[PDB]
RNA sequence: UCAAUGAAGCGGAGCUGGAAUUCAUUUUCCACGUUCUAGCAUUCAAGGUCCCAUUCGGGGCUGAUCCGGGUUGAAGACAU
RNA sequence: AAAGGCCUGAUUUUAUGCAGGCCACCAUCGAAAGGGAAUCCGGUUAAGAUUCCGGAACCUGGAUAUGGAUUCUUCACGGU
């Protein structure tokens, strides 16, 4: 009868991300002549803290090409980065920890992170903490670059697309228990309102497609068809299979 | 064919002449007399017992002004009407809303005398 | 006149021709703005026997409109 | 000199930010700049139905420059012309009145669509030019057909602006010459022999023949690499 | 149709270096000033060459190859 | 999206047009507890005061000479 609350979130009012603290977006440098022919030098001056995000950011200094002005970028820093180290984004990038490299330029069996999906789009693959991307196969002609994803997906990219050798510092966050309510308030209160959650069976059944009854029970079952519409998709969505996963 | 040099690669609105209005008519053909002049600025003296004996004992003239006054215009005003030279004026909206100034006087004019000539007291 | 040849050609607007130049110039009208001046008809014929003078004081808009 | 030395600088990656460049070929131009450049681009890259690229076949300089040296011994009164033989006529009515001939018979170049299509269909007309560059096209891509149909010599010349300085206008994207003076008869019978053996005379094979699908410098180089290798 | 950029270096051809045990045959590809260091890097660039009539200064070319003005990548009659 | 204002020094029929320079920014509204130029004491009224009176300060925007500083090793000197 009511409009459900992950139909709600949608609207965008009270779930949109707290990014008041935010060092601003995570991004490569913008793809330009210099790292497409050649490399060019920049500075580690900080690894700064990020609110709502687990991984340390690294704000390298590079010299604009074609104006005298320094250009800031906030990168996310890998494991190993320093503040003060020399970081070579190009081409003819050497292959060592914090670089930027085009995926095809890398041997086999190398470790990147901020995999870029398109050549220029300024990284979106194995940006969370400890996560990174496996250059698994080179496929010279028309030139594509296959990787394994921190999910296990095989991926194909265009060889031109760029990465950062290592791995995503702040590995192993999620390691530690929270033990605590007040510590998954703090986490979330950084990053949106999704927390605490109320279960659909706690409900009733103007507020949740789970609620009513005498017990609280969901009384079908929670996999849900992929086309199912909008305030019927609560449980377990185009699930292949439910239980406990042992084959 | 020759072409034109280009440093930068943004486009700009050219600078064209801009020509300053040649009206064919006047918009009104009168202009306004002026809006504010001593006699609107100072509407009356305020002769209050409290503004009185500021009279005689701050050299202080205490006037009824025009809301649109600002103090500019009302030493202006004083000093027009009067012929006395201000050395000061503060100003408040009374609340009736017309708006009271205290004049102060240099110590070269009396304000009692002036308040005499001007008819008061 | 010519009028009488370009309305026999504008009614046969699958022909080679005013295929052509339909679609060159759907092109260019759907680069401009959905509303804009034109200088002048692009179908002199059509818009005189609509009653369009070439004279000071008749305007030509072009508007586009979503199907 | 012991006080001036050599610098000079490294413009290479990395080093000595760069020097100002001529970067026209990158301006973002304004966007009627850019529509009417890729209006030209699309007009060649889609298969032109040979009613149009009939046109873009146009009078080569010399013959042109002979075309129009004969026509602009035929541009119409002017102004101050008209009304000095319309005082001529004025003075005539007061003094002469033979009937209404103060002025001579006339030898102008006719213009205007409608007069100059109607001269054609009456077969007045003894040479046409035709502007290659009337927007819409749909004015004048019957006039070739209509010439050939009608026996008259015609020419797809550059420039609707040129015509039109010949017949005191901005443009007038045809001219027209039904007859010329006896002085003129040959100069004119030879360039509408040239004329003809340029336009009618080739009209039956440019009826076949598609233009466009012309690619650009990059697609080009593309191709023919492919070409030579494959 | 997607994306980016203050639409800055795209495409093609050169030159040079280089391996090519190249024939005087780009038929070959390669590379196209920067990697010990938390420095610095801007004044139409110094220099080379030519001119002005040069008025202390100014203008050319070069430095900084040429050509196509397709900003660049993706995608494509599919998708929308 | 063709989104634009900052100095020149000239010029001393001169107003501020007039040949070079710079600039890539792009409405506006949003806090009397956020940020923020600068004031105090004493006295005074029926009722006002860090606002009036007396004395003593400070800041900002202007203008403007004098003294001092520097200056024929031109743009200070001292201290490892
Ligand atoms: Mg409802
Ligand atoms: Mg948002
Ligand atoms: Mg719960
Ligand atoms: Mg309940
Ligand atoms: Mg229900
Ligand atoms: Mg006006
Ligand atoms: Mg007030
Ligand atoms: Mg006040
Ligand atoms: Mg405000
Ligand atoms: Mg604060
Ligand atoms: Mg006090
Ligand atoms: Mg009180």
């Amino acid at each position: 009868g009511r409009v459900i609350r992950n139909q709600r979130k949608g609207a965008g009012s009270i779930f949109t991300s707290h990014t008041r603290l935010r060092q601003g977006a995570a991004k490569l440098r913008t793809l330009d002549y210099a790292e497409r022919h050649g490399y060019i030098r920049g500075i580690v001056k900080q690894i700064v803290h990020d609110s709502g995000r687990g991984a340390p950011l690294a704000k390298v200094v590079f010299r604009d090409p074609y104006k005298y002005r320094l250009r800031e970028e906030i990168f996310i820093a890998n494991e190993g980065v320093h503040t003060g180290q020399f970081i070579y984004a190009g081409k003819k990038a050497s292959l060592n920890v914090g670089n930027v490299l085009p995926l095809g330029s890398v041997p086999e069996g190398t470790i990147v992170s901020n995999v870029e999906e398109k050549p220029g789009d300024r990284g979106a693959l194995a940006r969370a903490s400890g996560n990174y991307v496996i250059i698994i196969g080179h496929n010279p002609d028309e030139n594509k670059t296959r990787v394994r994803l921190p999910s296990g997906a095989k991926k194909v990219i265009s060889s031109d697309a760029r990465g950062v050798i290592g791995v995503i510092a702040g590995g192993g966050r999620v390691d530690k228990p929270l033990l605590k309510a007040g510590r998954a308030f703090h986490k979330y209160r950084l990053k949106r309102n999704s927390w605490p959650k109320t279960r659909g069976v706690a409900m009733n059944p103007v507020d949740h497609p789970h609620g009513g009854g005498n017990h609280q029970h969901i009384g079908k079952a929670s996999t849900i068809s992929r086309g199912a519409v909008s305030g019927q998709k609560a449980g377990l969505i185009a699930a292949r299979r439910t239980g406990l996963l042992r084959g | 064919k020759a072409l034109k040099v280009r440093t930068s690669a943004t486009f700009r609105l050219p600078k064209t002449l801009k020509l300053a209005r040649a009206p064919k008519y006047a918009s009104k053909a009168v202009p306004h007399y002026n809006r504010l002049d001593s006699y609107k600025v100072i509407e009356q003296p305020i002769t209050s017992e409290t503004a009185m004996k500021k009279v005689e004992d701050g050299n202080i003239l205490v006037f009824q002004v025009s809301m649109k006054a600002n103090k500019y215009q009302i030493k202006k005003a004083v000093k027009e009407l009067y012929e006395v030279d201000v050395l000061k004026v503060n100003t408040l909206v009374r609340p009736n809303g017309t708006k009271k100034a205290y004049v102060r006087l240099t110590a070269d004019y009396d304000a009692l005398d002036i308040a005499n000539r001007i008819g008061y007291i | 006149g010519a009028y009488k040849y370009l309305e026999e050609l504008q009614r046969k607007k699958q022909s080679d021709v005013l295929r052509f130049l339909q679609r060159v110039r759907v092109w260019e009208y759907r680069q401009k703005n959905v509303i804009h001046r034109a200088a002048r008809p692009t179908r002199p014929d059509k818009a005189r026997r609509l009653g369009y003078k070439a004279k000071q004081g008749f305007v030509i808009y072009r508007v586009r409109v979503r199907r | 000199n012991p006080l001036t030395h050599s610098t000079p600088k490294n413009f290479g990656i990395g080093q000595a930010v760069q020097p100002k460049r001529n970067l026209s070929r990158y301006v973002k131009w304004p966007e009627y700049v850019r529509v009417q450049r890729q209006k030209k681009i699309l007009s060649i890259r889609l298969k032109v139905p040979p009613t149009i690229a009939q046109f873009q076949y146009t009078l080569d300089r010399n013959t042109a420059a002979e075309t129009f040296k004969l026509f602009n011994k035929y541009r119409p009164e002017t102004a101050a012309e008209k009304k000095e033989r319309l005082t001529k006529e004025a003075a005539a009515v007061a003094e002469g009145k033979s009937k209404q001939d103060a002025s001579p018979k006339p030898y102008a170049v006719k213009y205007g669509l409608n007069h100059v299509v109607a001269l054609i269909e009456n077969k007045k007309a003894k040479l046409v030019l035709i502007a290659n560059d009337v927007d819409p096209i749909e004015l004048v891509v019957f006039l070739p057909a209509l010439c050939k149909k009608m026996g008259v010599p015609y020419a797809i010349v550059k420039g609707k602006a040129r015509l039109g300085t010949l017949v005191n206008q901005k443009t007038s994207a045809v001219a027209a010459l039904t007859e010329v003076r006896a002085e003129d008869e040959a100069a004119l019978a030879k360039l509408v022999s040239t004329i003809d053996a340029n336009f009618a005379d080739k009209y039956d094979e440019v009826k076949k023949h598609w233009g466009g699908g012309i690619l650009g410098n990059k697609a080009q180089a593309k191709m023919d690499k492919r070409a030579k290798n494959s």
